[PDB]
């Protein structure tokens, strides 16, 4: 139900992330701001010299990202256009959560 | 204008609607009217303050919608809401008082600051709605030209005058005749001081009259008369009319004898009551004019009888006296009363950022000085302070 | 009745809620209730007035409907709308006034008018609705049979009443004791006096004491006592019981001793404060008196000593004092008070129509002899009388 | 708590909407919300009372919801629903009372009684609406710390306090020199007196002062300043400091020369006012410092000049006074004013059902006692108790 | 006893680690850790008071569990918590309170309370941590 | 605000945890913690200064982040962190800096700086964490609202007072009676002198009493109680109360008989001691009252007979005395006391930086002068000023 304008990208910066500045419901707003991150973490030196870009412990088992990746999902199920939509597209959605 | 009236009932009848609990339901024809305004704004630049003590904060916008739909309204939903109102709410305070100190006699009853005459702009317009403030209520009528009308408790009528007039006088001030009353607010005492007590007056009776020309009609006014001056009951010593010595005044009091009070209307008695004290209605008058007389006592058992001697030294001032108090009434202007705020709200916004006294309105938006010399422009821009003060109060107290 | 409210927030709720701008859904749920009044009216016949130099005008209709379609107001929307509803307004004050004039006498509580008779009929019930109007919500609590209830700041209880009672007295009124008061509107004030000071009185004290009886029961009342009764502080010329003759008092003040009052209920004390002076509550009486003493100073200066000799004459004639203010109070029955409008709207209406005096209110719906002769005939129809002055109100004020 | 408040806007928005006729569109949002309450409740069990002379009642809940199926309402279905909400009200009532009386010091502010430890439960939050009733709007704001803030008419600012201070005295007290007063809800009355009439005083002008110190600070308040001290102008037969004799004060009144009044805040002058009569603003103070002067007259008629001589006795005591009156103002924190009744609900109550003494209210909720020593937690409770008796006043007055 | 260590320290580092807006991994060793805990006592009735001006307060127990999922705690879990805590807390106060007053000669070094006698019981000891106090 | 909390145990569990050689694993919850802090910061600008002797310096973002998956920390990891960190300490000093300084009135207890105003934003609360600071434990509870309260060694409660009462006297200050003491920080000395040595007095003892009122209730007191003033027990020269001459004190110490220490909350007594000296426990008390009194001695060797004559002149001086020492207690508003260094970080930030004396703090943050009056806005402010410096002191010191 958000910004009914769809968007409009020229070419600033971050198109991905942006969003997160203008989006009401924080699991929505943790995922954008994590995902337009992540950076692949450019900074290892192990073992006797080893420029190895590292990631998140996080990532790593920590894992939970996925599980906030999933309960932000766990909360998109409304209106807008014709239902043969709605129906289609959530129910995929679950089958990503179980 | 209309638009800034807006702003707010959205806020209130918002930040009081939306709290944890509460189903969508109750708020659908709700939230929908709040975003309508979000899209208006994002994108468009604004300016405030530039004046004594009035900082100058730039806003600049850029916000998303409510899509979150959830049957019940989660702690969650709040937050990320309260944050967003928080940013209007300290807003709006910058935008009121910007406005609420320039002024402009070439007319003010229009929006002044570069904030509001960018707001009357049409592509805003979009948003209106529930008009039920008192205030704004009566504004919209007025800039239609119509009759307007609003409420008060002890309105404040009366510039403030304390003085006497004396009919017979001589320079030792040992055998005067006049009156001396007090104006002020919604209030008149007047009394009526005869030092002879009549001795010499034809059927020992001696007139006195006080007239008070209001600024403003009032109607519905719910008035109490009582008789006596408490007020000009005891011994005072007073400067002299030319301010050059000091007279006494040592009143005895005698009930006034044939009240009559006039409520008029340019000039045609539109009530008049003879001798009723309690309350009494006055329905339509810019004038009142009480009328009064002291009566010598044909009869006086020794101790009153020593009072009054035939001749001189006259040691005991006989006095008559009125009391009245409008406790309400209604006026098509707005004005100062005993229990609105706006007066305090627009006097103490000016006095807090140090605003520097313009061209409508007298130097401490002083109350006597402007109802004494109320014109249509010192009117016109206390309606459009007023009612900006009253839009504020809704959110800001 | 209760017909009659909704005619008007409904368009208070309108000429407030439909202004240039907004969306539909600001007002979906109120378009609605609108329409489906029109429908009910278009078709019947009305008259109003025919009493005194009140007009007599007819009232027909057939009004189209309003589009449920624009998702914003466009201009051309309203004023097509305002034109259809200032022939309602202009309507409904030609119709309150109408049946804010007829009194009955038994049964004299219901409707009158040619024009609301037709009102209550049960074609036209189809139209109630937000009924949070402080009035109507109290208007059918008591219909059906309940506890009804309103809010009054410095309420009109006391019919004017200013006399004195003498306890002692001779022809010369050179020894006088008693007392004299004032009860007007939510004050009393009250002095007891004795020119001998209590020199033979047992315990060298007078007692005083000044029993005021309600008209109707206050509940839940903030109360003012203060020591003294400045309005009897002063020296007089009183005229005697009889008529005859006139008195002097010239009153010196002591603080009263042994103050007590009651506030009482059927008889029975509910509160009771014993020299307290400041702010106290009397949560529900239609009695309250006051009790007070002038104890004769059992040390003196020479200044004070000089005053009350052993013999007479007595020159300065101790007194004592109290001051009680009703400042705010719930009565189950309608009455005057310093804030609210009703009284005067109805009495203001009568008179700027001549209307002739009728068989239930005293001449100019006067509230002294109003309150002094409550009767259950004269509060069933000011009931009546003030709920359409308030209906009234939400409109044209 | 702020689920307390939606228990009652839910009822009056109900017994107020819901009658009779109305068309089911302006109620769909709102019957709603409604069921949502029933449901949450029917199983649970509560306890109300068990203290002094309240009966101890249980409640159980077991009923059914709405009927969306039809149109336009009929009388039938009314009748069905008044029954179930006559034992809300019935319940709320004993809900609010329980609450209004129990105190704490530690923990004062929060809930108390066993009926609403229960109700700030989780599992209840699913109610909560409409918060635009003045007290809730603030408790709110409160619980998040902000710039509350409250409205009041004639408030109750000043303990009770009449007294005097003799700056020069003798035992004869035959020449002295002071001020007394009268500090009491809203209004102060000083005059200073100087029975020498400055005659050896430099420049022949005795300087007085008075001084009020706020118990809270009171912010955009209108003023009513006004010369002369009406309660101290007339003739007084006083006890002396230490109670062992009496002594007489006879004034003669002239005008306070070099007025200047000061609203100070922390020790710092927010506002002032030289010589300024009649409606004056202050806009934020804690402390009220009056100061005036008595001038000898330079010139006097015989009259005026016998009054004063050289040397004793002095027997007409010159005096000069001000008043000033607080007719509205806004307060962070609540207080008792003229038209609330708040202060008489939640005393009347305790009063009606003898309720004990407890560790943080004084005996019989002394309004004097409780604002002379307004501490925190008599504030906090206060507030919770005041908040709950404006909740109690939508249903029951 | 040792047991009534851990329920503080427990709310302690619980009230404290737990704000509006923080991460997951700032409390995994702990969300777990309180957990254990809510398992243990549910089922299991309560009472203390008895004695002069001791109010006897009766306490029950059945509450949920906490949401392992989130990364970054939004302010809707922080709520749905600390109503949770303030039950334990109100609680506690009313245990220690209990316990500390009743003396004993004999055998005084040891428990004492209807409410305590029962909390050195085994089935609790599940529960001790950081007892660096 | 508590944004600003984390910034710091984020780096002195950081700064701290973080050495050449740690295994990895406890560290790997601290690390995430940290990198999440980076990211919503790199970006964002901000303003520091700007008053008195204040830098002005300006700061800017873009640090990479930290490795994951190693186990033991090299060196070389070390330094490309402290280098990191080394911008945050020398930044947050200067924030805290910042905002220690500011104060404002009607809302000096929220965020002032340009620095913080920023900070309370919402994209920033993504950081709060590990509230274990004694301190911010204490602002949350306030923020939501509770039984706050803080822990003090020998607390700084008592303004500082030392002065006398002469309850008897006489211009040559040769037999005297009355009080002196010291009230000062957590400690009162008082002692009774009478120079008759009750010789006239009823019972030959004589009473005194000494009261003083504490600004804020302490709680959970643990006060040493002794008889005897050392202050006050030796020969001194004292200035007249009128500052015109002085007198001579010569004091000889006798035990205080009938001791008896209240400790009053509101006026009711909660603890109360009977000649107890040594430890003694005050739970809750906002009054301390000491009653003692001086007692002749009925049997006396030669050499103290000789002291005390039945007749003047009176050379040696009856005394008895007492002294209290509040060790610890508990309050719920923060004070100064013999342990914390708060209140001297904040005076010392000031004084360094030539600030500005401003509107609520006294000049130099003097303690009696803040203590003495210690309005609801001087302690949000010392509240927010202290949680700053608490906060500050966790990396500087
Ligand atoms: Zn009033």
């Amino acid at each position: 139900g958000m910004q009914r304008m769809h968007y409009r990208n020229g070419d600033p910066q971050t198109p991905f992330q942006i969003a997160e500045q203008q989006i009401q419901n924080f699991q929505v707003a943790n995922w954008l701001h994590f995902v337009n991150n992540n950076q692949f973490r450019q900074v290892v030196i192990d073992g006797v010299l080893n420029q190895v870009l590292n990631d998140n412990i996080r990532n790593g088992h920590v894992i939970n990202q996925l599980m906030e990746a999933l309960m932000q999902l766990s909360r998109q199920q409304f209106p807008t256009m014709p239902v043969d939509y709605k129906r289609s597209i959530q129910r995929g959605i679950l089958l990503l959560s179980n | 204008m209309d638009v800034l009236y807006s702003l707010s009932k959205t806020l209130k009848d918002a930040r009081d609607k939306i709290v944890e609990g509460t189903l969508y339901s109750n708020v659908s024809d709700l939230i929908q009217q709040f975003n309508q305004m979000i899209i208006t704004m994002n994108g468009n630049e604004f300016q405030t303050g530039g004046i004594g003590n009035l900082p100058i904060r730039n806003w600049n916008f850029d916000f998303g919608l409510l899509g979150t739909t959830l049957l019940n309204l989660d702690a969650n939903y709040v937050e990320t809401a309260r944050n967003t109102i928080d940013y209007f709410v300290d807003f709006v305070d910058n935008v009121c008082m910007d406005e609420m100190v320039r002024e402009s006699q070439r007319n003010g009853i229009a929006p002044q600051s570069d904030s509001l005459r960018k707001l009357s702009g049409l592509k805003f317009k979009r948003i209106n709605f529930d008009n039920s403030s008192e205030y704004i209520e009566n504004w919209n009528l007025q800039n239609r030209r119509q009759r307007t009308g609003f409420t008060f408790h002890k309105p404040n009528i009366f510039p403030y005058s304390a003085s006497f007039t004396l009919n017979r006088s001589q320079p030792a001030h040992d055998n005067l005749m006049g009156t001396m009353w007090l104006n002020a607010g919604s209030e008149i005492q007047v009394a009526g001081f005869d030092y002879s007590c009549a001795i010499n007056a034809p059927a020992n009776t001696q007139q006195f009259e006080h007239i008070v020309q209001l600024r403003r009609v009032l109607t519905t006014a719910t008035i109490t008369l009582l008789p006596d001056a408490e007020r000009f009951s005891f011994p005072r010593v007073i400067n002299s009319a030319d301010g050059a010595t000091t007279w006494y005044f040592n009143p005895v009091i005698l009930r006034p004898n044939n009240v009559e009070v006039e409520f008029l209307l340019n000039g045609q008695i539109i009530n008049t009551y003879q001798a009723r004290f309690g309350t009494i209605i006055a329905r339509n008058f810019d004038t009142i004019r009480l009328s009064f007389q002291l009566m010598r006592p044909p009869n006086m058992t020794p101790a009153v009888a020593a009072l009054f001697p035939n001749a001189q030294p006259f040691e005991h001032h006989a006095t008559v006296g009125l009391t009245l108090r409008i406790e309400s009434a209604v006026c098509e202007s707005v004005l100062a009363d005993a229990s609105e705020t706006m007066l305090a709200n627009v006097t103490s916004v000016r006095q807090e950022y140090a605003i520097p006294v313009g061209p409508v309105f007298p130097p401490g938006m002083n109350w006597t000085d402007l109802i004494t010399n109320y014109s249509p422009s010192r009117e016109d821009n206390l309606q459009r302070v007023f009612t900006v003060a009253s839009i504020r109060s809704m959110l800001v107290k």
